[PDB]
RNA sequence: CCGAAGGUGGGACAGAUGAUUGGGGUGAAGUCGUAACAAGGUAGCCGUAUCGGAAGGUGCGGCUGG
RNA sequence: GGAGAGUUUGAUCCUGGCUCAGGACGAACGCUGGCGGCGUGCCUAAUACAUGCAAGUCGAGCGGACAGAUGGGAGCUUGCUCCCUGAUGUUAGCGGCGGACGGGUGAGUAACACGUGGGUAACCUGCCUGUAAGACUGGGAUAACUCCGGGAAACCGGGGCUAAUACCGGAUGGUUGUUUGAACCGCAUGGUUCAAACAUAAAAGGUGGCUUCGGCUACCACUUACAGAUGGACCCGCGGCGCAUUAGCUAGUUGGUGAGGUAACGGCUCACCAAGGCGACGAUGCGUAGCCGACCUGAGAGGGUGAUCGGCCACACUGGGACUGAGACACGGCCCAGACUCCUACGGGAGGCAGCAGUAGGGAAUCUUCCGCAAUGGACGAAAGUCUGACGGAGCAACGCCGCGUGAGUGAUGAAGGUUUUCGGAUCGUAAAGCUCUGUUGUUAGGGAAGAACAAGUGCCGUUCGAAUAGGGCGGUACCUUGACGGUACCUAACCAGAAAGCCACGGCUAACUACGUGCCAGCAGCCGCGGUAAUACGUAGGUGGCAAGCGUUGUCCGGAAUUAUUGGGCGUAAAGGGCUCGCAGGCGGUUUCUUAAGUCUGAUGUGAAAGCCCCCGGCUCAACCGGGGAGGGUCAUUGGAAACUGGG
RNA sequence: AAGGAACUCGGCAAAAUGACCCCGUAACUUCGGGAGAAGGGGUGCUCUGUUAGGGUGCAAGCCCGAGAGAGCCGCAGUGAAU
């Protein structure tokens, strides 16, 4: 149901995904429930924003993120942080 | 054509049985209050246990949804218990 | 947690007439897009006598509820003023 | 039982079109007068009636915007 | 943050309209035309559509198949041919999930359709979480497969057979209903929790590994309840339209009791009664219209718009219906009726581009019958994967915006030549040529990104399960992989001013003038108005001016216009005081004081999504644009203070 | 039969409507009418019912009989007449 995705912001050749969730149902630029930061690819290194705690929260009522979500949700430590709540 | 066509025919199949449940269902209500505008206990009591079976099972199976199957145990309750 | 509050008003019985209800003139007025002047409005709202226990020009307090029929969507709280 | 469509019927609204017609406007130095503007040669106008090819005239009342 | 000008006259001042100078388009037309970035591109016929795709997937639910050969044998011509069930691959059919999302269109719709704010004690919610209880015991069919039979096909019927995570019994269940006790709480119906009994209501297995063969376990799936989350429903305040030359409109309409129906309240549907309901605060009727965030103009108030992008709505050839499913009364589902296209063996069948491309038509007028699932979504799957005309890109069009260009420094013989000339020259004018020089772009040739993070597969480590170091889940690493665009943007070297400017105007407004031809003709014009033989107004040349790959015309908006005047106008004579009164509704209300708090002001809370305008920084070579951060916008709801004023007592 | 005014001076004659109840009704108008305009629907019998409701009666029982449901027959229910 409830979903972490990339949301298409920006140019034509040059992205840019806002880390938003919505629903399966809704359009990938469209309607959405509610946003945490950002990512931005084209830049030559890194650069992915998260808000890292309301990120958190939405993961806790159920709510799976995509695959590049979810690893971007690593690269800042998040997983971690949610299996260290789910071995609480 | 874009192979909604087993959507048909199971939608056909279901149709069928589907119908089947609620039409045993109807019957055993109307049995409640054919049981009832008789003024029969015993008759009556072991139909509202066949119909509250009936309606309980198509709610299992189906589309009778509880709120509405209340609605249908609720009053045939009440007109076996108005005896 | 007390639940949350339905709207609530004041009015005016303008009929007794129909079965079990009245019907009641809120004179709640206001002003303007444009002229910025405030000018007034009667707003006549179905609302239910349950003990029918109302005359016509009375002061009223009238809940608002779940609709109770067409146009209806109201009750009685505290008959305020009677008519003379 | 409900029921789309269709059928019959009498009305309502709206657009065309119609012999003919009535007023309107605009137009090559057309015809008849000259009603108004001056005391415009009968001061003019307003309302109303009436008559007259036509502007108009006449009555009554009113007005000065004599 | 606010500019005016011409035109009523013989001359003038007011009034007054008209006309112009501006910015905008999903614009078109005309002349012309270089590239790059980013956006946009049927406004008209919701006209009709050839073709191609736009929704499938799961063999870890199931039965049957097709191949295939690890070993096992077979018959001989050395060319070959089987039969046992290895792995291994292929999937008509059952079945589950999806098809209700995503994509299109704006015809309907003037009211809960939408915006904003609430209320639901009157509600529904698959998949997703989290927690708690479970998952037992049997039964009977059916597709496929065959064997007939009927059909032109579409396909259909009959007998056989067979399995499931299909379907159906049955047990056990804290749901649901009934009945009786409590306890506490409201907003009328009422709400929440505890207990008891009665009546029923479940469930399903599959894969891997361990094995004493009983079973045991993980993962997935199944059932019931309770929360969260998400989506959906209904209801109310306010708000956004034209006509009164539309004034009366309703009868399931307006209420009641009872029943049915619904996920739910309800005349939502029906019986029976009552005579109600809406109404100049504009009912009804007619015309028009998707609404909004926003967009254009404007100093603002406003006025106009509702393209793109985003939210909600409604629609799917027209009207009606239901089915299934958690959710549809379903764009690419079904049944019916109508029109149209097609096929027919004349009995009967099929179809719905307002999905992406494209065709024909209508039109002033708007594009490719393209590549890819690499990235972001979706669906299914345990996953690999598959599907995806969403989406990423690519193509066409100056359609818009933005940025760089067509050269540059020096140059007086002011060359030739044009145009003009009182023939002294003035001008095109340092503008050509001279000299010197760059290469953005042009071209040739090399090198070549970010967009990629992953998924899955291994190895570790921590950890939860486990009868266990099996094995799997979860988290962190540690590797190996993946580009349609595309050798594209980009960088580097070589060469030549070589390939690259037009359009409109020049009386005034309004910057910019002369000459020749014409002779109220041809013609120009937005207005004043030009032209009847000395035309800076017509046509041409020179020149100048404006802009500039644009320029000009048109069509509509808004301004100018204080020309609908709230900001911000008027009525003695310019348009305008009802012929005058009596008065209903409405509007407005002398004084002192107490009080109230509806208006008013102020505070806190929520909210007015994202994009957009605005501010501040950042990245694209700058810009357009992108990105980040903030602000703004409510007569909005709840809540708290003030009491001068308006109102209330 | 089929057709239906083609008959004809002309729908002359004939046919057709023709009762009761309910619905609905135009132009025009002297506001009365037009109007029974037009155009439709239902009319049997049976059981619910000696009814709902009335009249008489002190009650019994007699008359009058709207409306609905259920159902039954027929080609046809003011089944004839007018």
């Amino acid at each position: 149901a409830v979903k972490i995705r990339l949301k298409r912001m920006g140019a034509k050749k040059s992205p840019f995904y806002r880390i938003v969730v919505a629903d399966s149902r809704s359009p990938r630029d469209g309607r959405f429930i509610e946003t945490v930061g950002t990512y931005n690819p084209v830049a030559k290194p890194a650069e992915v924003k998260i808000d890292e705690e309301l990120a958190l929260k939405w993961l806790q009522t159920g709510a799976k993120p995509s695959d590049t979500v979810r690893n971007l949700f690593s690269s800042q430590g998040i997983m971690e942080k949610f299996h260290n709540a789910k071995q609480g | 054509i874009k192979s909604a066509i087993k959507r048909t025919k199971t939608n056909n199949e279901r149709r069928v049985h589907n119908a089947t449940i609620k039409s045993a269902m109807r019957t055993a209500i109307k049995q409640v209050e054919a049981s009832v505008a008789n003024n029969e206990a015993d008759k009556a009591k072991t139909a509202l246990t066949e119909a509250a079976k009936r309606i309980d099972k198509a709610v299992k199976t189906g589309l009778v949804h509880k709120n509405t199957a209340a609605r249908y145990k609720s009053r045939l309750a009440k007109k076996v218990n108005g005896l | 947690s007390e639940r949350n509050q339905r709207k609530v008003y004041q009015g005016r019985v303008v009929s007794d007439k129909m079965d079990k209800t009245i019907t009641v003139v809120v004179e709640t007025y206001k002003k303007h897009t444009l002229y910025g002047k405030r000018v007034k409005y009667s707003k006549k709202f179905k609302a239910h006598d349950e003990n029918n226990q109302a005359k016509i020009g009375d002061i009223v307090k009238i809940m608002e509820t779940r609709p109770l029929s067409a146009t209806k969507r109201f009750r009685l709280v505290e008959v305020v003023e009677e008519a003379v």
